[PDB]
């Protein structure tokens, strides 16, 4: 029963790092906070 | 993976409640001889002489 509860331990282990690497995915997509950064500032200029 | 750690932890208890068995079915049958005999013929004598 120990060994279950710690195998248990490192399900959420792994649960965690891959939701980490899942944070990482969406901060690495394509249309990330850059470049809607980016058409916020020319959009808002040009619109002015 | 973790359920099958589960069942067999329901599957140990199984075998432990087992072994109980096996002790008090031995208490059991122990007593139940003790009983039968009653008195043997040792204190038959002493009460006899």
């Amino acid at each position: 029963r120990r060994e279950a509860a710690q195998m248990q331990v490192e399900y959420q282990e792994t649960q965690q790092a891959h939701t980490q690497a899942q944070l990482e995915l969406l901060q690495r997509k394509f249309t990330n906070k850059a470049l809607y950064s980016w058409m916020r500032g020319k959009l808002s200029a040009i619109y002015y | 993976r973790i359920q099958q750690r589960t069942v067999d932890e329901v599957d140990a208890d199984i075998a432990v409640l087992a072994e109980s068995r096996r002790s008090a079915q031995n208490r059991l049958e122990k007593y139940q001889q003790l009983y039968d005999e009653d008195i043997n013929h040792g204190e038959q004598r002493a009460m006899s002489l």
